[PDB]
């Protein structure tokens, strides 16, 4: 339900 | 007649007697702009050639020595007036260059037989400067307020208008010194107040009795020494290094020509040094070859020997401006602000002076030596830009942002940001198979999720399944004006949309936009370090994943016991004292080959 | 009919002024990043200059170290003017280091510090804190209050 | 009333589209000159660093002429040290200086430039075409194009005769 980064 | 449509480039050209400077107003603050040798003040002399040349500048400067009848240097004191003046005839003795008068009885010069009115210098020297200001900006720069001393009659003022006009400039107004200064500190939008100004440094000292009555400037009296400037400083303090070094070892530097320099450039740097320290040490080592071998200089100054050695220049600036304030008909108990502008007015002991002599402390909030160039452009950019549009355009506070899966605070805007702004970051899923992202969107300095505040929170609900990192959710805020951030999550190939008006957007407007600052400064290598740390737990546990993920697809004849590396990993996982799991990330072993 | 022109010269009026806020607040955001972008190149232009820097006073240093304090009398005056013109030039080198902002790293006596300070060896010495800098072998220096190069020091080990 | 304050309020918006149009002018205008002024400060902007270290250089050149290099032999071993020390550092910071652009300026014979030489004296010499630099008093510096000091020639003068 946490959101990510995009590297 | 109505708007004059400028919609162009002002920029304000501080046209002085010896050093010159151009500025331009960069949105908010101005700025002043450095020439192609990269100083920022342009020396004010136009040297003529054999054949035909207009070198202005440094490169007319070092070329005055060959060419001493051509070299046109600090003309600003014979415009305006006729040959027949007492001022003009006095300057024409000493002045190498040939003055001549013009058909109309006027104070010109003349270089291989070719007339130049003292108009055409500046014209010159302001092409100079609209070249600097063309390359800079990029274009052409049309629109100028050019500055004049505030005892510039009308006639002097139409010249000046005339050299302004020569050099293909739009010459809005002509300004005076002490107006743009009072500009440049910030006394425009202010009250009924009676100021003065201190204008010591230059080639002369001026100072003059402003009153800011209805928001208009009215000079009311001016004075000042006229053979009294900055050049006299050093010029002591060079004798008294000079004399000091004789009297010491018994060699006079006067003989020499590079030791001399030496000390000069010694000397200046020790006066813009004894503005700041009590004391000050002078260090020239190999300054003079003699027969008993070399001699080096070391001397120390202490302030008060140099407030000492130049007490009599400064007493000297006690008399004009007692005089300025008996012509303007007031007293020091109706002045109501001390602007100080010039080189020399760093020193305390002169700020000293001028306390005792208004009773008034007075402001230093404004660089003295570009304070006429910062106060033109400021009152250019009003003039004739639209610079008041961008004052009223409000800044956000503190800094957005949302949450990430590690628990960092990605930073989308950040802290001085103009408020109607859009920006756009696409983000991808934290783990495969999953369907429901939240957003939690917070706001603050730190590098950290929930330490800082929580604005809100919303769910964006619904995604087909796929991979981790496939899929592609664009995160836009599109805070419009008067601080309304329209915080909108956006799922990049599908429907399922989300938006929120969150509110509370700097309502609180308070200190907090200086002391949340305060302390975040100080709280930021370990905040940073938290933060590394985090983010290589983050990507240590999806390369161990990564590994698990892939060891668990090929099992047959899979002797993978020496792959135990993830062993290790969760081991150094489970240690709050290694620096970073970068350098142990080595575990994306495929020797499986699917 | 009529009606209509004041609602659409208004909504005209409401979408363009938001878009030209929109127009004039992005050039403050790119005018931000070029400042900063300037400033980043001439702080690494900077650091680039006082990396090749260091190795002139490090030279100098030695030069003038390695001569003892004993024979600089009168009889050799020779080596007694080079040595005062060296030690004057050592000190101009470190004043207008300074004033640019290289500053000198000679924690004589100071607590070890890994951002500053590199254990060249460990040894255990008497009257001395464990961890603490009784040698310095090689001089280090600063930037900025971030470390440009770490002193390279002898650590007291536990004995 | 209605129509004049329509009239009016049109005129306003046309002015605010023109102003828009001005807006996104000015923006493009900051990009160039912002790539402009990266590069200036990435090729230039270690000119205050190197204007002040001009004087160190021009020190430790003066010191390794200073000795008459009569004395230096191995009667006296320390006075040799100190001057291979002093030598290896004169060559140190020289090529730390080329490292970066900065150019010496020594025009013995070269055309007088204004642009980068400082005339002294305008001393007639015999045999040397005018124009030219009779000597050179002080070595100049540059880097990239922009002096950073000029070097103090002495020009020729043509013969009274």
């Amino acid at each position: 339900v946490l959101l990510l980064d995009v590297t | 007649m109505a708007s004059e449509a400028i919609k162009g480039a002002v920029v304000g050209i501080d046209l002085g007697t010896t050093n010159s400077c151009v500025a331009v107003m960069e949105g908010k603050q101005a700025k002043v702009l450095e020439n192609a040798e990269g100083a920022r003040t342009t020396p004010s002399v136009v040297a003529f050639t054999a054949d035909g040349e207009r070198l202005v500048g440094m490169p007319a400067k070092r070329q005055a020595v060959t060419n001493p009848n051509n070299t046109f240097y600090a003309t600003k004191r014979l415009i305006g007036w006729r040959y027949d003046d007492p001022e003009v005839q006095k300057d024409i003795k000493n002045v190498p260059f040939k003055i001549v008068r013009a058909s109309n009885g006027d104070a010109w010069v003349e270089a291989h037989g070719k007339l130049y009115s003292p108009s055409q210098i500046g014209a010159f020297v302001l092409m100079k400067m609209k070249e600097t200001a063309e390359n800079y900006l990029g274009h052409t720069a049309k629109n100028a307020v050019i500055t004049v001393p505030a005892y510039f009659n009308d006639s002097q003022r139409q010249a000046t208008k005339d050299a302004g006009q020569i050099s293909g400039l739009n010459v809005l107004r002509v300004i005076n010194e002490p107006t743009a200064a009072a500009l440049a500190y910030g006394l425009d939008k202010s009250e009924d107040k009676v100021i003065a100004v201190y204008d010591l440094g230059g080639g002369t000292f001026d100072i003059s009795i402003l009153e800011i009555q209805k928001g208009v400037f009215e000079v009311k009296s001016t004075n000042g020494d006229t053979f009294l400037g900055g050049e006299d400083f050093d010029q002591a303090l060079l004798r008294h290094i000079v004399k000091e070094f004789k009297r010491e070892t018994g060699v006079d530097l006067t003989k020499d020509n590079m030791a001399l320099q030496r000390v000069r450039e010694a000397a200046e740097k020790a006066k813009c040094e004894l503005s700041s320290s009590v004391q000050t040490d002078i260090n020239l080592p190999y300054l003079t070859m003699d027969s008993s071998g070399p001699k080096h200089l070391n001397m120390k100054l202490t302030r008060a020997q140099f407030e000492g050695i130049v007490t009599d220049l400064i007493r000297r600036t006690i008399a004009p401006c007692q005089k300025a304030m008996q012509d303007a008909e007031v007293s020091k108990s109706d002045i109501g602000e001390v602007i100080l502008v010039g080189g020399m007015t760093r020193m305390p002991k002169v700020q000293q002076t001028v306390q005792d002599l208004f009773g008034r402390a007075p402001s230093k909030a404004v660089n003295p030596d570009e304070a006429v160039a910062i106060g033109a452009a400021i009152q250019g950019g009003v003039l004739a830009g639209d610079v008041t549009d961008v004052l009223l355009l409000d800044v956000t506070p503190l800094s957005l942002g949302i949450e990430t899966l590690g628990g960092v605070f990605t930073k989308l805007i950040n802290r001085n940001t103009t408020i109607p702004t859009k920006k756009s970051q696409v983000f991808s899923t934290a783990a495969d198979g999953q369907t429901q992202v939240e957003i939690k969107v917070c706001q603050g300095e730190r590098e950290m999720a929930g330490d800082n505040k929580l604005l809100g929170q919303f769910t964006l609900i619904g995604i087909p399944p796929a991979p981790r990192g496939v899929p592609q959710i664009e995160v836009t805020f599109d805070i419009d004006a008067n601080g309304i951030v329209h915080v909108s999550a956006k799922d990049k190939g599908t429907g399922r949309e989300q938006q929120i008006v969150i509110q509370s957007s700097g309502g609180l407007s308070k200190d907090d936009i200086e002391n949340m600052v305060k302390n975040a400064e100080k709280y930021a290598e370990e905040d940073r370090r938290k933060k590394e740390r985090v983010e290589a737990v983050n990507m240590a546990e999806g390369i161990i994943h990564d590994t698990e993920t892939k060891m668990e697809e090929f099992k047959d004849q899979l002797p993978a016991d020496e792959c135990n590396k993830l062993k290790e990993e969760i081991s150094k996982m489970r240690e709050l004292l290694a620096r970073k799991d970068s350098e142990t990330g080595e575990n994306i072993r495929q020797a499986a080959s699917s | 009919t009529l009606l209509e022109e004041k609602v659409k010269l208004e909504e005209q009026l409401k979408e363009t002024v938001e878009k030209y806020k929109r127009a004039l607040a992005d050039t403050e955001n790119l005018r931000q990043r070029s400042q900063k972008l300037v400033e980043e190149a001439k702080l690494y232009g900077i650091q680039a200059f006082c990396k090749d820097l260091l190795e002139v006073a490090d030279v100098l240093e030695k030069a003038t170290q390695c001569v003892p304090k004993e024979e600089i009398k009168d009889d050799n005056p020779h080596l007694k003017n080079l040595y005062e013109g060296l030690v004057m030039t050592e000190v101009q080198i470190q004043k207008v280091f300074t004033k640019h902002g290289l500053l000198k790293l000679n924690p004589v006596g100071a607590k070890f510090d890994p951002a500053e300070h590199e254990a060249l060896f460990h040894t255990p010495v008497e009257g001395k804190e464990p961890g603490t800098v009784a040698l310095v072998s090689k001089v280090g220096y600063k930037l900025h209050g971030r470390t440009l190069r770490p002193a390279l020091v002898g650590v007291v080990k536990e004995a």
